[PDB]
């Protein structure tokens, strides 16, 4: 084998501008070399070698410029790019922004160092999600159902209990059991959480019981800007090593991805990079995408990646680019309405806009009942013509909803009544609430529907 | 040793500075101009420089410092005037006799001759003692009692005590060892502003924050070592709820940090603070100022030291909370602050974000935010402190909607919500009930139920009917009062009479000026369960409400009490007038 | 310039030389520890993977 | 009927908790197998740090 080398230590630190620090008479540089720098404090962070260019290196430090003498600081080259200790032990822990292990236990022995930011799967490799999963919610599987393989976020602006739903569902988390060593193991990315909601996290995952099945990456709003970053990118390769490596499904959770956002907004001003809408970097499709675009099923391994992210609309439009870049990769959306809030409902998810791209997969004959599709089409179409209604009623009056308006009305009324709603805790099946979404269809009249046949519910029967 | 090269205004270049740290402060020319060093490329270095550049001289030389922008804590802390930049208003003001701020004043922040009575623990002289270790206490005045901790970064075995007796900062009250050489500490701590303080653990908040108004107290109420936000920029609310925090709420100390307002507003509430006075529970009569620390930068001040301002008081805040104290600090204009920033970043030429702010201006407001908390103290003896901080915020025109107003509210966990509206309305509370939240009420029900298991009830209780105050409000607009059933009108009744008793405060009266937790929990009490009372009896509500005029008048009357009788009194005469009431309505019914 | 002034000391330096350019700028420090050290990072997943089994 | 219940779970949480220790133990004792395995591996990686070539 290659006889190995120890590290250049360089001491020719020439230059501190932001959180860039340049050197220069680097011999042999490698770009993104993992630096770690040492101040003449002696105390040690981590960075990287942004741009390479002669015998010069602009390195972006992770914890900060501050503290760094242009005379006194050490930087070592690794020469290897940022790797991750993975293995199949990490299951049942905590760990840091960057993977240090906060749970009061021994470090991870690797079985396997693995880079993160791995590489694309051949496409002709990649096959298709075909499996629905069992969440413990009603209304995100009777419509707009998840795949086992299938991306797919959670919008909701900031204040809804959007991290209440996340830590149900991932306490909740099962397969569709129509099996304990390859069920679900949820890799939990946390990207700039509060303290409170820490430990409301670390309290409830521990309640329930499935800690040895759940994986915990907290990186806190006290962390380095820049180590936020890379929260994602280790979750996911520990994902994928989960996956694809070993076999067990994994349900990845990445919350507040809006806050990896402004990680990425302020990294790029950092480094002044050309500005897409918003101030964002003009390349955060690509970087959604490198986060987002590994959710999948690979044909010769039994593994598959769900991926489950939560974003937050900043003022609470779609149109803000991080949501709309999501809605471009993402696969889907599954919505919350504030305005659903406002009347008191707990799982406040508004099915108008959600949709869930594979949905036309994840149905069919193995699982579900065969009038699924187009009971999930009324029920998502009608909707609409009762909130038109509803802005007539508004607009004109009372007297405005006729003999088949009236009906749209009570309709909406009805679903944001019974359907919508569900318990705090309650594992609603899916022919269960069927029966209600059919009674839901079923307050028009069973000749004005449209778009469904009627044979199509009519070969299911009422009680 | 170093000399200026170029001179652009504020940005400062300097050579032969090799040694140089990123962000240390440097004194700058004869004039000992002070200012923060930014980049250092090359052996030469960068320096930004708040105080007016004009006159500099090209070789002038430039003295190093050796640490970042620190303030130097300790005893005298208290009482005193600051400026951003830890500058002792008052005794520059007394040293230089003059008006103006002296351009390149070298005032240290505490008089470092003034004498403290100092008396150690029952540590021996060859003990033990570690970071964080409270060694000694200081009557730095009376009713003030100051813990003298050992700083932390700092340990090993005890070597020399000083005994009690009079003594000064400049003396060396500790010394010790921790290998074979050892160091000497006094009472002066120097900590960094951005640096924050070491903890042990961060707690979860257990204690409200009584800030002696009802309706903070009960319908939104927040908790010690809690984010608070406030709409304040008019009305008056925002100095009413500092007055209050001042004299009435629990915290042991409070630390006032104004920034960037107008200097006019700032020399008034500082007029202000040292005419409030607070009495004491055990009868004695004091002045706040011996509990209350102030760091004012108006507008004339430099930008850097309006950004500085900030978090030289939540350092000050958290050496307060290294003693365990409860301690509560009050951004004046995070707006103000904001602008500043905005003013720093457009100097540095950063890329600009979202309507012109800079793109960190979120993640910098989320990390001062993120130091609030109750926290375990470092080093024994055990004990806990809390820090909370109640900064208000200045959207502009009432938008809720600017970056600055959308971070806050992203991360404060209880907005409190002053409305102009009520204020035209002659309300003193001026608190907007249909805004307000209070995020940390499921936290604190452990501690509201201890208190009164029914309490929450009532909370919930009145937060349904405030709801059902809007729903009668569109009811009486659309059809009037004529269409409102019996339980309707009672219920209709019962929320004014809430509003207007009991959910708004008096202020200015004597009986209204506080109000206690206990008057407050049987206000409440003696409102739910009579209208309930009344409620479940539909009866005619002219009827009722005819032969309820006694029962009325006691309901107003349950807050016009004065707490001169105490709680034992008051409880009593409130759970008789409730009784009363429940047997007019159940008798008659 | 040799150990005639400074030197890595014996115990907490096993043995090993290191080489740096004039002014000290660029150090390789070439000791047996850091060899050592580095073997070690290295050859880990081996180690787990022997252990087991 | 709930304190009888509850009264078998007194016990089963404690053989459970015994249970628990004693898989630790062995586990350990495989640990200390692989201290065995320290025994038939420690040579092996020890002269797997021959890398003091060139």
């Amino acid at each position: 084998e290659g006889t190995l080398e120890v590290a250049m230590e360089y001491r020719t630190v020439t230059g501190v501008a932001g959180p860039l620090v340049i050197l220069d008479k680097v011999k042999g540089p490698k770009y993104y070399e993992i630096v770690n720098i040492r101040l003449g404090d002696g105390t040690m962070r981590r960075g990287q070698v942004l741009e390479v260019d002669g015998e010069k290196a602009v390195v972006q430090v992770f914890e900060g410029t501050s503290g760094i003498d242009n005379k006194f600081t050490t930087v070592q080259f690794t020469g290897e790019v940022l790797k991750t200790p993975v293995s199949l032990d990490m299951l049942g822990r905590i760990f840091n922004g960057s993977g240090k292990p906060i749970d009061n236990g021994p470090p991870i022995l690797p079985e396997a160092y693995l880079d993160i930011s791995g590489s694309s799967i051949n496409p002709s490799e990649r096959t298709y999600p075909e499996e629905m999963i069992q969440t413990g919610i009603s209304t995100i599987d009777v419509m707009n159902s998840i795949a086992r393989g299938q991306k797919i976020p959670l919008f909701s602006a900031a204040g809804l209990p959007h991290n209440e739903i996340a830590a149900q569902i991932c306490r909740q988390a099962g397969l569709v059991k129509r099996g304990e060593e390859d069920n679900f193991a949820i890799v939990f990315a946390a990207m700039g959480v509060n303290m409170e909601t820490a430990q409301f996290f670390k309290r409830d995952f521990e309640e329930n019981g499935s800690m040895e099945r759940v994986t915990l990456f907290l990186n806190l709003a006290n962390d380095p800007t820049i180590e936020r970053i890379i929260t994602p990118r280790i979750a996911l390769t520990t994902a994928e090593y989960l996956a694809y490596e070993c076999g067990k499904h994994v349900l990845v959770i990445l919350t507040d991805m809006s806050s990896y956002a402004d990680a990425l907004r302020e990294v790029s001003a950092a480094r002044e990079e050309v500005p897409g809408r918003r101030g964002y970097p003009g390349y955060m499709y690509t970087d959604l995408a490198q986060i987002y675009e590994r959710a999948g099923r690979i044909e010769g391994r039994k593994g598959s990646i769900t991926q489950i992210p939560i974003l937050t609309m900043p003022n609470d439009d779609i149109t803000h680019p991080t949501p709309d870049l999501t809605g471009y990769i993402t696969e889907g959306q599954i919505y919350i309405d504030r305005q659903l809030q406002n009347r008191q409902i707990y799982p406040p998810i508004n099915v108008l806009p959600s949709l869930s791209r594979l949905m036309k997969s994840a149905i069919g004959e193995g699982m579900t009942r065969r009038d699924h599709s187009d009971v999930s089409n009324q029920l998502y179409a009608n909707y609409a013509i009762g909130k038109d209604v509803q802005a007539m009623k508004a607009v004109v009056g009372e007297e405005a909803l006729s003999s088949e308006d009236l009906l749209y009305l009570e309709f909406l009324d009805k679903f944001e009544r019974k359907f919508v709603a569900q318990g705090a805790y309650d594992s609603r099946n899916i022919f269960q609430s069927l029966d209600l979404a059919w009674t839901l269809l079923r307050i028009f009249p069973r000749e004005l529907l449209h778009r469904i046949p009627g044979k199509t519910l009519d070969q299911y029967y009422s009680r | 040793y170093g000399y200026v090269r170029k001179v652009s205004g504020p940005v400062v270049i300097a050579d032969g500075m090799n040694g140089a740290a990123m962000y240390e402060l440097v004194r700058v020319g004869h004039d000992n101009l002070i200012g923060e060093i930014i980049r250092l490329e090359g052996d030469s270095a960068t320096i930004q420089v708040y105080e007016e550049t004009a006159g500099l001289m090209v070789n002038d030389p430039v003295l190093r410092t050796h640490k970042p922008l620190s303030v130097e804590l300790g005893p005298g802390i208290l009482g005193n005037i600051f400026d951003g930049i830890q500058r002792p208003l008052k005794t520059i003001a007394i040293r230089s006799g003059d008006v103006y701020i002296p351009r390149g004043v070298s005032v240290p922040a505490l008089d470092k001759d003034t004498l403290w009575e100092f008396q150690p623990k029952k540590i021996g002289e060859g003990d033990l003692l570690t970071g964080g270790d409270l060694y000694a206490t200081v009557f730095e005045n009376s009713l003030m009692q100051h813990h003298v901790a050992l700083p932390p970064d700092a340990m090993g075995k005890v070597t020399y005590v000083a005994p009690a007796g009079q003594y000064s900062l400049k003396d060396t009250v500790l010394e010790l060892e921790f290998q074979g050489v050892k160091k000497s500490f006094t009472m002066l701590q120097a900590w960094p502003v951005r640096t924050p303080r070491p903890v042990s653990s961060k707690l979860a908040a257990d204690t409200p924050l009584l800030t002696g108004q009802r309706v903070l107290d009960a319908l939104f109420p927040s908790v010690l070592g809690g984010t608070c936000a406030i709409p304040g920029a008019f009305g008056c609310g925002k100095t009413v709820i500092s007055q209050a925090l001042s004299k009435y709420s629990n915290s042991d100390t409070v630390v006032y940090v104004g920034c960037g307002e107008r200097g006019n507003e700032m020399a008034e509430v500082l007029m202000d603070f040292p005419q409030l006075t607070m009495t004491l529970p055990d009868g004695r009569e004091e002045s706040v100022m011996k509990r209350t620390t102030l760091v004012a930068n108006t507008s004339n001040m430099p930008v850097a030291a309006r950004e500085a301002s900030i978090y030289t008081g939540i350092t000050i805040a958290e050496y307060f909370r290294d003693m365990g104290y409860n301690v509560s600090m009050m951004a004046d204009s995070t707006s103000r602050w904001a602008e500043a920033l905005r003013e720093i970043s457009g100097r540095l030429a950063e890329m600009p974000a979202d309507s012109g702010y800079p793109a960190y201006l979120a993640a910098r407001l989320a990390s001062f935010y993120e130091r609030a908390g109750k926290v375990k103290c470092l080093g024994g003896p055990e004990r806990t402190g809390s820090v909370t901080i109640v900064g208000a915020v200045s959207p502009p025109g009432g938008d809720f909607s600017d970056p600055v107003t959308s971070a806050t509210l992203s991360i404060v966990q209880v907005f409190w919500g002053l409305d102009k509206k009520l204020a035209q309305r002659k309300h003193f509370p001026s608190v907007n009930w249909l805004i307000s939240y209070s995020k940390y009420s499921t936290a604190l029900e452990s501690f509201y139920e201890q208190f009164d298991p029914d309490f929450i009830n009532i909370r919930t209780k009145a937060r349904e009917v405030l709801q059902r105050e809007d729903d009668l409000n569109e009811i009486v607009q659309l059809v009037g009062k004529d269409a409102l059933a019996e339980g309707d009108k009672i219920t209709l009744e019962t929320a004014k009479l809430l509003r207007e008793d009991y959910l708004a405060q008096n202020a200015f009266t004597p009986y209204d000026k506080f109000c206690p937790f206990y008057k407050s929990v049987w206000m409440m009490r003696n409102i739910i369960h009579f209208y309930n009372l009344a409620n479940q009896a539909v009866i005619t509500y002219t009827l009722i409400k005819h032969r309820l005029g006694d029962l009325f008048y006691r309901l107003v009357s349950q807050k016009f009490e004065d707490p001169a009788e105490g709680e034992p009194a008051l409880v009593a005469k409130f759970k008789k007038l409730h009784e009363d009431l429940t047997a007019g309505f159940r008798a008659l019914e | 310039p040799g150990p005639g002034h400074h030197n890595a000391h014996g115990p907490s330096c096993s043995g090993g030389v290191v080489v740096a350019s004039r002014d000290g700028k660029i150090v390789c420090e070439n000791t047996l520890d850091a060899r050592l050290d580095v073997v070690f990072r290295k050859k880990l997943p081996e180690i787990r993977k022997q252990l087991v089994s | 009927e709930f304190q009888r219940k509850l009264a078998e779970s007194s016990g089963d949480s404690g053989a459970n908790v015994k249970r628990l220790e004693q898989e630790t133990e062995v586990k350990i004792h495989h640990l200390n197998a692989g201290a065995e395995k320290i025994q038939y591996d420690v040579v092996q990686m020890l002269l797997k740090h021959v890398t003091t070539v060139k």
